[PDB]
RNA sequence: AGUCCCUCCCGCUCGGGAGGGAGGCACUCUGGGGGGACUGCCGGCGAUAAGCCGGAGGAAGGGGCGGGCGACGGUAGGUCAGUAUGCCCCGAAACCCCCGGGCUACACGCGCGCUACAAUGGGCGGGACAAUGGGUGCCGACCCCGAAAGGGGGAGGUAAUCCCCUAAACCCGCCCUCAGUUCGGAUCGCGGGCUGCAACUCGCCCGCGUGAAGCUGGAAUCCCUAGUACCCGCGCGUCAUCAUCGCGC
C-alpha cells in the first residue's frame, strides 16, 4: 500500500514527511491552513505522506477549491471579500500570482503613489532609504 | 494526601484523563481552527489539547482561592517572537479560557463569588484530592521515602 | 483637502488637488472610489543622480581643506 | 472612644518629632491610652535630568532627590485632650490631619 | 623526561613585560640529586612547589642585581 | 528520564550522590598537592574562592571542570580552523546545563571503560598539561624567544582549558551531541591518542619550546 | 517546645520552626524529596545528610520563603536549617563539622548586587559603549 | 508561630491538610536612637622612626564596599536656537496669526545597535520562583460579548489598604535529525481595529498567504579584576497614540 510520490493539484508533494509538512510545498498553503484542512477532512496530520489513498486526495482536492463550505471558517482564508465580489476566495499556485499581478495593475492605471513604486521598484510601506536598501553597486571618485 | 503532595504535571495529566468523561466538558465548535494566544506562531498538536486547558484550570482554582478571568491570562502567557526587533511578553486571549469556566461552573466544581471571582466547591475538593491520593499510593513503591507522610 | 475620500458622486468630473504649490488636475474615473484624493498628486520630484564630491568618501575629506 | 486617627508628614525629619512628643506628653498627663508613632514608609521623588545646556561634550547627570518623612498616632477622643491637641501650633512645614473611625 | 626539583627562594620577576620569575630550585633524584641551580618560570610560584624539568643543566643568567 | 532517577535521593556524602574519591591516585608528585578530592557532595561553590591569591588551590575538581565548560567557545582566537561566536545560544551563565552535561559524560564514560570516571579524568589532566614554554626576555635593549619553565597551577589550567576547546569543537554544526563528545576526548587524551585536540596542542607546544633552547 | 530561627541571601527571606516528629520536613508546603532542579534539591539536603540519618528522623521543620529564584531561596532554607539544627540538638561537635564543610552555612553570605552607572546604564556598572575614533 | 472556636476535604481518621474569626507583636518588615574596627593583638622586614608583609578572633580588616563634592588657571574649546545682554542691520518688514507642503527625498562612503547563520537548537502541552517605581485630564480588579487586536458595563482607590503585577532565561513529556532544513523572517497581496480636529505623502496593532541575503567573518580594532564581565526579562522618562533609545531594577 506504500508509495513514494504522489500528486495533489499541481505541485507533487514528498511521501515520506508527515502529511501536514508534505502540503506546505503547495503554493497557498502554509502550515497553519494544513493543519485546518487535515483535521476538516477527517485524517491526522502525522500520517505517513505515502500512505494516502486516492479517494482521500479526492476528499483533499474537494476541500482545497471551496474550504468556506467545508468548515474552514471565513477569518482564515487566502483573500477575503475578493475585489471584484464579495464572495471569500481561497486560491492557489497558478491562481494566486495572477491575482496579485491584477490587483498590482490596477493600482499602476489609475497612477497611485503606490503604483509607482512597484513601477520603479522601490519600498512600497514608508520605510527610510538614506542608508539601507542598498541594491545597487558601489561608486568612486578619486585614487 | 492532598495535591500539595505530587509534582504538578503528573497530576494534571492523570486528571484530564477521567475529565474525559463528564458529559459537560465538550470542546465547543472553533477547537481546531484556533492557536492559543497572540504570542504563539502554530495550533496545538494533540488532538485532545482541550482537556488538559480545562485539568490545568481546576487544579489553578484549587490552590489559587477567588481567581479572575484577566489574572488567569497573565498566567497562559508569553515571550513573543516578533521578527526583527527584541522579544516582549504578552498576554492570551480570552474565549478558550471563559468557555473553560462556564463549563466547570455547569459540571459543579466551581462557583462564582460575587464581586471576587471564583472558587472552589467540596464536590471539586474531593475529586482533586481522590486523585491525588490515588496516584500517590504508587509513587511510592519507586520512592520509599514519601512512605513517611 | 488632499484627505477626502473619492465617493461615487465624484466619478466623472474632473477636480484639483494642492500638492505644495500648485494644482494639478486628476480626471476622476472608477477604481478611484476607497482610495484618498491627495493619492494621485505626487509631491517630490522624483530624484536622478549626479556624481559625488568632495567628502564622499575618506579619500577626499583631508586631501582638499589643506 | 471613636479612636481618633492623626497623620504627620514632613520634609525636616527633626521638626516632626517635637510636634510627636507634644502629642504624646499631652495624651500621658491626662488619662488616655495612645498608640506610638508608626513610622510609615518614606516617599522619596527623583529627579534625573542631563547637565549642559548645549549637545557637546560627555553626557553627566544630576541626581536630585526630595524625601518626605510620615508617621501615624491612634488615640482616643476626651475634650479634655480633644481641645488640648488644638493649641498645638503645628509649623509651617508640618501637615496634620484629624479624623475618627 | 622526568626531573622534578623543589623551590626553596624566589628572587624577582625578569620578562619583557613581567612575566616571568627567577627561582633558586634544589634537584631530588637523578644525576645531581642535592644540587642548586637557578632557572626561570612562567605562571605563579610558591615556596615548597615541586616544578618539572627536562635538562637539569641550563642556569638562566643572572637577573640585575635582583632590582 | 525513569522516574526513579528523576527523583533520586542520595544517603551518604559522595561525589554527585553517586561516585567516591577514596581509591584515585595521582601520580604526579607535581600536581598532587593542586587536584583537590575531599568528599564535598554538591560541586558549587558560589565563586569565593576568586578573591584570595592561591584561592582556587583547595576547590574541587570536578568543579573546576564544570566551570571551564560555562562558555560560548572560541571568541577572538581560531580552533582548529574557525570562529565559533554563538552568543544567546551559548551556556555562559547557565550552570545546570553545565553540571547536566557533564553529569551524562561521566555516565557514558564509566560504561566504556568500567573504572571511577574521576580516575579516567585524572589520567586525562597529566597527559595533556605540558612543562616547557617560550617567552621574550628583553635585555640590554634587545629581546629574543627563550625556553622556560611552566609552574605546576598553570599546567592544570592549561591542562583542562584545553580538554574543554577539544570537546567544544566536534559538537559544531556535526551530529555528535556535547556529552558524548565530552567523552570521546576523555578516552583519547587518557591514553594518549593523536586524534586528540588536548594532548596534541600539548606536543606542538613542547615541539617548538625545544626547538628554540 | 518549638525555635525558629532565619536566614537571608541576596533577597529572599526564610522562617524556619523546629520541633519533635517523625523526620519530615517541608518547604513552602512542598516536600523536599520533590524539588525538581535537582542542584537547587542537593542543595537543601546537606545540613540533614551531614547530622545522619539518626537526628534526621527526630525533628520536623517547616520553612517559608519569599524572593528571589530557585538558587537563592535554596540557600536560604539552608542557613535556616543548619542555624536550627545547631540549637535543637545544641551541641558542638555537630556545630564543627559545620565549619570544616562549609563556613557561610552559619554566618550567611554579605554580598548584594552594585547599582548602575550612566554609561549604558542597563547593563551594568563597568560596562560602557564602543570607542569610535575616525 | 504557639493557644481557642466554626466550616470543608483525604487512606475513613487514630493521623494530615485548606479557609474564615477571636486575639498577639513572638519571626519578617517599616525607621528613629545607640553599639561595632583602631594597624588594636601576636610573628617578621625597615632604624629603634615613618611605614610594609603574614596569622588570629571576628558579620566584616588594612580609604571596610559603591557613590556626592572638580583648587589657582588654561583651552580665542561648545552654547546669542533655554533665559539675561552691548553694537550693527528689519521696522508695515527679517515683527504677529492661519491653510497646504518639507525636515521621512536615494547610484553611494561611514559611526553606534537589533535579529540570525541552528542541536551549547526550532515547535507543541504542562510545572517554578523577583525588585525598583507609577496612578484623579488617571490606574482599572470583577462580570459579559469576540478566534485575535479590541468593545459594552463597572466595584475600590488623593495610597504599607484598591490597581499596574501569577516575569523571562530554567525543568519534564512528545515531534524534527544535520538539511538553505520544521533554520532565517526581510519584501510584498487582501481583510479587521485603536488614538486623533486630520492617518495618501508619513502613525501603531491583529489574521491568512509569498518566503531575499545569510553555512562563523580579510588587514584591523573595542569593553571588562567579583555579586564584576557575559546571557534573560521588567519599571520610569518622552507620551493623545508609537521604544531596537536614555536612566534605574
Ligand atoms: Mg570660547
Ligand atoms: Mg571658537
Ligand atoms: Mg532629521
Ligand atoms: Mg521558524
Ligand atoms: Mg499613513
Amino acid at each position: 500500500d506504500f508509495r513514494h510520490i504522489v500528486r495533489v493539484a499541481g505541485v507533487d508533494l514528498d511521501g515520506n514527511k508527515q502529511l501536514r509538512w508534505a502540503l506546505t510545498a503547495i503554493k497557498g498553503v502554509g502550515i497553519n491552513f494544513a493543519t485546518m484542512v487535515c483535521r476538516v477532512a477527517g485524517l491526522d496530520p502525522f500520517m505517513k505522506a505515502g500512505y494516502l489513498t486516492d479517494e482521500q486526495v479526492k476528499k483533499i482536492e474537494e476541500i482545497l477549491q471551496d474550504p468556506v463550505a467545508h468548515g474552514i471558517p471565513r477569518w482564515a482564508v487566502n483573500r477575503p471579500k475578493d475585489y471584484e465580489t464579495g464572495r471569500d476566495l481561497h486560491l492557489i499556485t497558478a491562481k494566486l500570482d495572477m491575482a496579485i499581478r491584477e490587483d498590482i495593475m490596477r493600482l499602476r492605471r489609475i497612477r497611485a503613489y503606490r503604483g509607482i513604486r512597484h513601477e520603479l521598484g522601490l519600498p512600497v510601506r514608508g520605510q527610510r532609504t538614506r542608508s539601507n536598501f542598498r541594491r545597487g553597486q558601489t561608486v568612486g571618485v578619486s585614487r | 494526601a492532598t495535591v500539595y503532595d505530587v509534582p504538578g504535571d503528573l497530576l494534571v495529566e492523570r486528571v484530564a484523563q477521567r475529565l474525559k468523561e463528564i458529559p459537560e466538558i465538550k470542546p465547543p465548535e472553533w477547537a481546531p481552527f484556533v492557536k492559543t494566544g497572540r504570542h504563539k506562531e502554530r495550533l496545538p498538536e494533540q488532538e485532545d489539547w482541550w482537556y488538559y486547558r480545562v485539568a490545568s484550570i481546576l487544579r489553578r482554582v484549587y490552590l489559587d482561592g477567588p481567581v479572575g478571568i484577566e489574572r488567569l491570562r497573565t498566567y497562559y502567557g508569553g515571550r513573543k517572537n516578533r521578527g526583527h526587533a527584541p522579544e516582549r511578553f504578552y498576554k492570551a486571549g480570552g474565549s478558550i479560557i471563559r468557555k473553560a469556566l462556564q463549563q466547570l461552573e455547569a459540571a459543579g466544581f466551581v462557583e462564582k463569588v460575587p464581586g471576587k471571582g471564583r472558587v472552589i466547591t467540596p464536590k471539586g475538593r474531593s475529586f482533586l484530592d481522590k486523585i491525588a491520593t490515588e496516584l500517590k499510593k504508587e509513587l511510592e513503591e519507586i520512592i520509599p521515602e514519601l512512605k513517611k507522610y | 483637502c488632499r484627505d477626502m475620500i473619492v465617493l461615487p458622486e465624484m466619478v466623472g468630473l474632473t477636480i484639483y488637488v494642492h500638492n505644495g504649490k500648485e494644482f494639478v488636475p486628476v480626471e476622476i474615473k472608477p477604481e478611484m472610489i476607497g482610495h484618498y484624493l491627495g493619492e494621485f498628486a505626487p509631491t517630490r520630484k522624483r530624484v536622478q543622480h549626479g556624481a559625488p564630491g568632495i567628502g564622499a568618501t575618506r579619500s577626499s575629506m583631508f586631501v582638499a581643506v589643506k | 472612644m471613636q479612636k481618633a486617627r492623626i497623620k504627620l508628614a514632613s520634609t525636616n525629619v527633626r521638626s516632626l518629632e517635637e510636634v510627636a512628643n507634644q502629642i504624646k506628653q499631652i495624651a500621658e498627663r491626662t488619662g488616655v491610652r495612645m498608640s506610638g508613632p508608626i513610622p510609615l514608609p518614606t516617599k522619596r521623588i527623583r529627579i534625573v535630568t542631563r547637565k549642559s545646556p548645549d549637545g557637546e561634550g560627555s553626557a553627566t547627570f544630576d541626581r536630585w532627590e526630595l524625601r518626605i518623612h510620615k508617621r501615624l498616632i491612634d488615640i482616643e477622643a476626651d475634650e479634655r485632650a480633644m481641645r488640648q491637641i488644638m493649641r498645638i501650633r503645628v509649623p509651617e512645614d508640618v501637615t496634620i490631619e484629624i479624623e475618627l473611625i | 623526561e622526568g626531573y622534578p626539583a623543589e623551590v626553596i627562594e624566589i628572587i624577582g620577576r625578569t620578562g619583557t613585560t613581567g612575566d616571568v620569575t627567577q627561582v633558586k630550585v634544589r634537584i631530588l633524584e637523578g644525576r645531581d640529586k642535592g644540587r642548586v641551580i637557578r632557572r626561570n618560570v612562567r605562571g605563579p610560584v610558591r615556596v615548597g612547589d615541586i616544578l618539572i624539568l627536562r635538562e637539569t643543566e641550563r642556569e638562566a643568567r643572572e637577573i640585575k642585581s635582583r632590582r | 528520564k525513569p522516574l526513579s532517577e528523576r527523583f533520586f535521593i542520595p544517603h551518604e556524602i559522595k561525589v554527585m550522590g553517586r561516585w567516591s574519591t577514596e581509591d584515585v591516585e595521582v601520580r604526579d608528585p607535581s600536581l598532587k598537592p593542586y587536584i583537590n578530592l575531599e568528599p564535598r557532595l554538591l560541586p558549587h561553590t558560589h565563586g569565593r574562592h576568586a578573591k584570595k591569591h592561591f584561592g582556587k588551590a583547595n576547590v574541587h575538581i570536578v568543579e573546576r571542570l564544570i566551570n571551564k565548560i560555562m562558555r560560548s567557545g572560541g571568541s577572538h582566537y581560531k580552533v582548529a580552523g574557525h570562529f565559533m561566536r554563538r552568543e544567546h545560544r551559548s551556556l555562559n551563565s547557565k550552570k545546570v546545563k553545565a553540571y547536566e552535561v557533564v553529569k551524562e559524560a561521566f555516565k557514558i564514560i564509566e560504561k566504556r571503560t568500567g573504572k571511577n570516571p574521576i580516575q579516567v579524568l585524572v589520567w586525562a589532566i597529566e597527559n595533556a598539561a605540558p612543562r616547557e614554554d617560550t617567552t621574550s626576555v628583553m635585555f640590554g635593549g634587545i629581546r629574543y624567544h627563550v625556553a622556560v619553565d611552566i609552574s605546576p597551577m598553570r599546567r592544570l589550567d592549561v591542562a583542562l582549558r584545553n580538554i574543554a576547546l577539544g570537546a567544544s569543537a566536534k559538537c559544531y554544526r556535526t551530529k555528535m551531541s556535547f556529552a558524548e563528545a565530552l567523552a570521546e576526548e576523555i578516552i583519547l587524551a587518557a591514553n594518549k591518542d593523536p586524534k586528540s585536540y588536548a594532548y596534541s596542542k600539548k606536543l606542538e607546544i613542547e615541539r617548538i619550546a625545544e626547538s628554540s633552547r | 517546645r518549638i525555635i525558629q530561627t532565619t536566614g537571608k541571601r541576596k533577597t529572599a527571606i526564610a522562617r524556619a520552626v523546629i520541633r519533635e516528629g517523625k523526620g519530615r520536613v517541608r518547604i513552602n508546603g512542598k516536600p523536599v524529596e520533590l524539588v525538581e532542579p535537582e542542584i537547587a534539591r542537593f542543595t537543601i539536603l546537606e545540613p540533614l545528610i551531614l547530622a545522619g540519618e539518626e537526628i534526621w528522623n527526630s525533628v520536623d521543620i517547616d520553612v517559608k520563603v519569599q524572593g528571589g529564584g530557585f538558587m537563592g531561596q535554596a540557600e536560604a532554607a539552608r542557613i535556616a536549617i543548619a542555624r536550627a539544627l545547631v540549637e535543637w540538638t545544641g551541641d558542638m561537635n555537630l556545630k564543627e563539622k559545620f565549619i570544616k564543610y562549609d563556613r557561610t552555612m552559619l554566618v550567611g553570605d554579605p554580598r548584594r548586587t552594585e547599582p548602575h552607572k550612566p554609561n549604558r546604564s542597563t547593563k551594568g556598572p563597568r560596562a560602557k559603549r564602543q570607542k569610535s575614533y575616525r
